[PDB]
């Protein structure tokens, strides 16, 4: 499912900006 | 047509009144922009309590003013680290913007000062924490709840864009919730005052507009794209474009395809297709009708824009508030000393601060 895909992405936590 | 005479006249008057408000707001902004305030407090006026957030930028600490007992959030930057990271201009510009703007959903800079080692921006303490935390905990926001927040961003961008400020840093991690449940925007390190186009690659992968990814010159329409990402993420609980690695995210963003949860209303999907529009000649917020294409969209039909601005709408969610100085809506961080050297560092670079 889309939600499962989100959890699998590893990008569920706070996201850094490009420069960081 | 869609509106009878009374509704059309009311909408027209409302839109003209926005113009009048924004004209006055620009006058006020420009006075402060051209003569910024400096050196309005000092470090020993405050007790350091707890670290609220840390990052490459530096730290934000909860502090208490010794005389009033009022709490504030103090952003502390090490001048030498700012120079090393090539952030002089961004740091000066962030403080200049914050001391010059005035809007109910933009955090207020109450004091600023510097010492031999550090720069300090003392802002109102916004005790509800990041939207991010609440969103991940609750999972997703109902459409009315998402709409309440979205309306505040729409008004905030209408204000900022009228000042020729592009924001470029929208995401739930950068939106705080205040004690009344309203949004506070705090981070202006990527904002830029520019009337036309600009070219810097900056932002967060999930929130980047296609024209940024594609190395185009771009304009304030990137903020309206980002609003679409935010509304989607608030209402779905996950953003419209994600993948294991940024390069994959960028491919989805530029593809012109977006998919929606089955619980999204048709009105929401229509708004999002018009904000998440790769074709700049078609993106809402970038057309002849400007912000009005967004404010007048069916998804916002129940929004009383003035009531939101006046903060007279009951928020759908109020963060827990145990009292002044309560930090329970923020994470816990290792506490580090605030070293002030006996020797001034980087004085010339930060004269304007
Ligand atoms: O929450 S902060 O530490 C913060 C910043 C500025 C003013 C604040 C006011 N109250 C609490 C936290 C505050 N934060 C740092 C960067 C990450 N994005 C959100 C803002």
């Amino acid at each position: 499912t889309t939600y499962a895909d989100f959890i699998a992405s590893g990008r569920t936590g706070r996201r850094n900006a490009i420069h960081d | 047509g869609h509106m009878g005479n009374a509704a059309a006249a009311k909408k027209g008057s409302e839109q003209e009144s926005v113009k009048e408000f924004l004209a006055k707001a620009k006058e006020e902004f420009l006075k402060k922009w051209e003569s910024p305030s400096q050196n309005t407090a000092q470090l020993d006026h405050f007790d350091r309590i707890k670290t609220l957030g840390t990052g490459s930028f530096g730290r934000v600490m909860l502090v208490k003013h010794k005389e009033t007992g009022n709490h504030y959030a103090m952003k502390i930057l090490d001048k030498q680290k700012v120079v090393k990271l090539k952030q002089i201009e961004h740091t000066l510009n962030e403080k200049r913007i914050l001391q010059a703007v005035n809007f109910p959903f933009l955090v207020k800079l109450e004091f600023s000062f510097k010492d031999n080692s550090n720069l300090y921006m003392v802002m109102e303490y916004v005790p509800g924490g990041e939207m991010f935390s609440h969103l991940r905990r609750i999972g997703r926001f109902s459409e009315p709840h998402a709409r309440f927040y979205a309306a505040q961003i729409v008004l905030t961008f209408e204000y900022l864009h009228s000042l020729d400020l592009i924001y470029r840093d929208l995401k739930p991690e950068n939106l705080l919730i205040d004690q009344q449940g309203y949004i506070q925007v705090t981070d202006f390190g990527f904002a830029k005052r520019v009337k036309g186009r600009t070219w810097t690659l900056c932002g967060t992968p999930e929130y980047l507009a296609p024209e940024i990814i594609l190395s185009k010159g771009y304009n304030k329409a990137v903020d309206w794209w980002a609003l679409g990402v935010l509304i989607y993420e608030m209402a779905a609980g996950y953003p419209p474009f994600f993948a294991d690695q940024p390069i994959q995210i960028y491919e989805k963003i530029v593809s012109g395809k977006v998919r929606f949860p089955s619980h999204f209303s048709s009105d929401l999907k229509d708004l999002l297709r018009n904000l998440l529009q790769v074709d700049l000649t078609k993106r809402f917020g970038n057309l002849k009708n400007g912000v009005n294409d967004i404010k007048n969209h069916k998804w916002f039909a129940t929004t009383d824009w003035i009531a939101i601005y006046q903060r007279k709408v009951e928020a759908p969610f109020i963060p827990k508030f145990k009292g002044p100085g309560d930090t329970s809506n923020f994470d816990d961080y290792e506490e580090e000393e605030i070293r002030v050297s006996i020797n001034e560092k980087c004085g010339k670079e930060f004269t304007e601060f």
